[PDB]
């Protein structure tokens, strides 16, 4: 759906 | 296979000093930038994480562009480490620069755009957050909007303009994911600076290095142990210098006979920063 996202 | 014979940062820079390597990664973070005025990481944030996620940004834009005009530099210069993977990059040893950073100041240092892998985006740049318009906007715009206190608005939608930043929660840029694929498969050296390897994915990039690859970290703290292996019996190929970057790369570079090179690097270009 999306590329991988910024998370902490 | 370990390649190197001592785990210190001298082993590294004899290591370095062979044949053997010829392409150097760098992994950097907000470390690398604390030393030029760039900090690390009453408006009721739900959470203080809040302040870079991209879903309450586009909700409440206020708070983040406070603290936009609150923590903005009155320059902007790159430090020692910079110029240090500026050294690298003059020498044909740096096959890229992965960093976390928004300053540019790996820009200003002398990299160029095929050097570089800003993962997280840059405040150099805005765009209007409206998928059908993008219209963009410079930094001198968005810095006149910051500072006069005006949220900014786009011309054409009137919806609002973000500074491109990869937010907490938007997906990285796909040069990101272009590059890691052919770039980890040759890397002969990591080195990890001014990160704690705390923001996902780009910690993971440190596993995606072939096994015998040494990997150094330059750092106030030991990070990304599971993985990391410093301080085990199994230990062979991770070393880990704790202190200011700016130390580091100042130790690294003299005992890589660099340290005339960075110095009159960093005199020169300070000079020139400070001239314009
Ligand atoms: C998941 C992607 N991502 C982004 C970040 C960094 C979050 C902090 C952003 C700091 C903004 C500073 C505004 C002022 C800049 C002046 C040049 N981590 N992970
Ligand atoms: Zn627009």
């Amino acid at each position: 759906e999306a590329l991988p996202k910024a998370t902490g | 296979e370990r390649l190197l014979d001592e785990l210190t940062l001298e082993g590294v820079a004899r290591y370095m000093q062979s044949e053997r390597c010829r392409r150097v990664i760098c992994l950097v973070g907000a470390g690398i930038s604390t030393s030029a005025g760039i900090p690390d990481f009453k408006y009721h944030l739900p959470y203080p994480e809040a302040i870079f996620e991209i879903s309450y940004f586009k909700k409440h834009p206020e708070p983040f562009f406070a603290l936009a005009k609150e923590l903005y530099p009155g320059q902007f210069k790159p430090t020692i480490c910079h110029y240090f993977m500026r050294l690298l990059k003059d020498k044909g040893l740096l096959l890229r620069c992965y960093t976390q950073n928004i300053d540019t100041l790996e820009r200003i240092a002398g990299l160029e755009q095929e050097d570089l892998v800003e993962a997280h985006g840059t405040f150099y740049t805005s765009h209007c957050v409206s998928a059908s318009c993008r219209h963009e906007y410079p930094l001198s715009w968005m810095k006149e909007k910051i500072f006069s206190e005006v949220t900014p608005k786009c011309e054409d939608c009137q919806s609002l303009v973000k500074p491109d930043i990869v937010f907490f929660g938007e997906s990285l840029p796909a040069r990101f994911f272009s590059c890691m694929q052919s770039d980890f498969l040759k890397v002969d050296l990591l080195l990890v600076m001014g990160t704690s390897l705390q923001v996902q994915p780009f910690a993971s990039l440190i596993s995606k290095a072939p096994l015998s690859t040494p990997r150094l970290l330059i750092n106030k703290e030991k990070a990304g142990q599971s993985g990391m292996d410093f301080d085990s019996k199994k230990a062979y190929r991770d070393v880990a210098w704790l202190g200011e970057c700016d130390q580091g790369c100042l130790a690294l570079a003299e005992l890589l006979g660099w340290k005339k090179e960075l110095e009159d690097l960093v005199r020169r270009e300070h000079a020139s920063i400070d001239a314009q």
